[PDB]
Order: structure tokens, then C-alpha cells, then sequence
């Protein structure tokens, strides 16, 4: 289940470091690598 | 030569796309495909 | 994985997710987004940020 | 017999019709589908489109003609370095833009990044060859 | 199981794509979605 869930894709991208979005934030969904779980603070919320 | 081995799994390769703020790709060709599904 | 969606999905629209990645500015995909649901795109484009 | 109604499910929609929902009918575009009978089961053919071949190209969301703003119809514009083209969203076939091709909305001093060229409408020169 | 199975008809429709079903994928218009994951699950965020 979790891996039908999940694995759709068969490329892992990645965002370029540049955010040229338009005016567009998506700091708070996008991972954070000051941390060692890369993720999203959001996610540190539900983890916590 | 053929032995067990053990490993980290890799998810899948590694792709960076060229974002910008005025660049599209557009398609040139097309396939058409088949694919199989059980149940 | 989840980071591999999110970037997908900021980058590329929905089309990396029949065929392969291709780029596109963000406000011109959320036109596409605003065609998709019966608004004129010129709505978006008059009232960005 | 969960599995049954979602095989049900299945034959009703990607069979008998052409279905939006991605990933429902295989991967891709759906544009048709087979049955096939197993033992005990079935065997769903997808026949699905996928594209292939991308360039690189130059892009702008609107263009200022006379000072109004001018917006694609369906599709996008594109410049291959030298000119600007309409194209649809899923072929590459470019056209010289037209009065056609676009519309007419506002000003061209609110959206971001407009591009400065010109429109062609086919009436000017219908009305210049008479004169 | 099943819950699992609806999540996953969520994220192919709602995240890859654009679904044109009434309150799928929350309340209002759907403009598009991003999943963030959890201890045992996930969580969409739709925007509408
Ligand atoms: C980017 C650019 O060149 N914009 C020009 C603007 O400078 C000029 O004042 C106007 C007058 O036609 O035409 C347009
Ligand atoms: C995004 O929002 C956060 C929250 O206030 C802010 O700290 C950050 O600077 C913002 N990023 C940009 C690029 O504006
Ligand atoms: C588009 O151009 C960039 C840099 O000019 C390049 O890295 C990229 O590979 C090009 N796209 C394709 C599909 O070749
Ligand atoms: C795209 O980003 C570049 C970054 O150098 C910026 O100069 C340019 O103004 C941006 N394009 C538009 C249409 O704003």
C-alpha cells in the first residue's frame, strides 16, 4: 500500500535554488537543508 | 564470480529541470502506446 | 519522494505526469489552471500579486 | 469484490468512453481501450498517447500591439529567436499571429512582462489592394 | 486497505492533474493540490 501510494514517479527532481515564482512563497512546503530530516516545517508540525 | 549482495535502495535517477520565468518545451513528436493492466 | 512531487508539480505543470518534464513558468500555468475551470486567463495576468 | 466494482468501474468508463481522470486508464493520455477475457479475470489493452521530442523556446503571456494587449485564444505564443508564433498546447505548429488568433483585453501596462510586436489582421491589406 | 486505495485515486487525480469532480478534492473550484507526509499517512493541501 505505501508503495502504490507513493512511487508514481521515476524521476526524483529537484527546485532550482533561484525562487523566480512570480511572487509566489512556497517556503513553508518546500524542505528546509538546515536540518537533518530535510523537511518541510510543515511536516516538523505533524511530526511533533 | 555470482554471490549475494546487499544494498541501499535507489528510488530512481536524479533529474534537474531548467526552470525560468520564460522558457516552455513543447513536444515535436509522439508515440502511441499499449500497455497491459490485470484483474 | 514528497519533495520529488512538490518539485514536479512548481516546475512543470501536469504534463511530467503522462511524459517527460517539461518546463514552464508558474503564473502562466496557474492560467492554464483558471482555462481549466471556465475563467478567461487575461483574470489572472490583471491581478498577480 | 472490492476488486470486482473497481474492474466495473473500469470497463464503464475506459472502454466505453474516453475518460479525463489521469492515470486511471494507464499512463498517459487515455484515448481507447480493449477487453480481454482470462481465466477468472480480465485484461484491459490501453491504447494511450504520449509525446516525445521537445525544444527549447522563448515565451511571453501577452503582447502590446497598439497599446492593447493581446491575449492567445487557445494555445501559447513562442519565439524561436527572431519571431513570435501561436501554437497549441501539445504539438508544435506555429502560426503568424492574428487578430484570429487573439483578443483584445485591457491595457498593456498591468501584466508582467508584456512583449512589444505587431499584429497582423487580414483587412489592411484587404482594403489597401482595393485602393 | 481501502482507505489506502482512496488515497491513492487522490494524489494520481488531485496532485498530477486537474479533476473536474465536484468536491473531490475539497470544497469550491479545484485549482490543484500538494501532499506533505505523516506518521502512517499523508495530507493534502488543496487549493480552491
Ligand atoms: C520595451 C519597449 O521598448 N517598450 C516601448 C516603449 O519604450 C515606447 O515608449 C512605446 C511607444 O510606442 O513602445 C513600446
Ligand atoms: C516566505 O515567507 C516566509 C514567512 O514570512 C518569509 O520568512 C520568507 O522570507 C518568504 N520568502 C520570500 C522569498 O519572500
Ligand atoms: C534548454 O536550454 C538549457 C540551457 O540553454 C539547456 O540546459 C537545456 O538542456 C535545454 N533544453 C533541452 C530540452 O535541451
Ligand atoms: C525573469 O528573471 C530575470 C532574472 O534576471 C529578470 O531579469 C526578468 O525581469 C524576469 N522576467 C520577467 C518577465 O519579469
Amino acid at each position: 500500500n505505501t508503495q502504490e501510494v507513493f512511487a508514481q514517479v521515476k524521476q526524483i527532481y529537484k527546485t532550482p535554488p533561484i525562487k523566480d515564482f512570480g511572487g509566489f512563497n512556497f517556503s513553508q512546503i518546500l524542505p528546509d537543508p538546515s536540518k537533518p530530516s530535510k523537511r518541510s516545517p510543515i511536516e516538523d508540525l505533524l511530526f511533533n | 564470480s555470482q554471490s549475494i549482495i546487499a544494498y541501499t535502495m535507489s528510488l530512481g535517477a536524479e533529474n534537474s529541470v531548467a526552470y525560468s520565468n520564460n522558457s516552455i518545451a513543447i513536444p515535436t513528436n509522439f508515440t502511441i502506446s499499449v500497455t497491459t493492466e490485470i484483474l | 519522494y514528497t519533495s520529488a512531487l512538490l518539485a514536479g508539480t512548481i516546475t512543470s505543470g501536469w504534463t511530467f505526469g503522462a511524459g517527460p518534464a517539461l518546463q514552464i513558468p508558474f503564473p502562466m500555468q496557474m492560467a492554464y489552471r483558471f482555462n481549466g475551470i471556465g475563467v478567461t486567463q487575461n483574470v489572472l495576468y490583471e491581478n498577480q500579486k | 469484490r472490492a476488486s470486482a466494482n473497481l474492474a466495473a468501474t473500469k470497463m464503464s468508463e475506459c472502454v466505453l468512453g474516453q475518460s479525463k481522470r489521469v492515470d486511471f486508464c494507464g499512463k498517459g493520455y487515455h484515448l481507447m481501450s480493449f477487453p480481454q477475457s482470462a481465466p477468472h479475470g480480465v485484461v484491459f489493452l490501453h491504447v494511450t498517447y504520449v509525446p516525445a521530442q521537445e525544444k527549447n523556446f522563448t515565451t511571453a503571456p501577452a503582447i502590446c500591439h497598439d497599446g492593447k494587449a493581446h491575449f492567445p485564444r487557445e494555445g501559447v505564443f513562442v519565439s524561436n529567436g527572431t519571431h513570435w508564433f501561436v501554437t497549441q498546447r501539445n504539438f508544435y505548429e506555429p502560426q503568424i499571429i492574428t487578430t484570429d488568433n487573439t483578443f483584445v483585453s485591457g491595457n498593456c501596462d498591468v501584466v508582467i512582462g508584456i512583449v512589444n510586436n505587431t499584429v497582423y489582421d487580414p483587412l489592411q491589406p484587404e482594403l489597401d489592394s482595393f485602393k
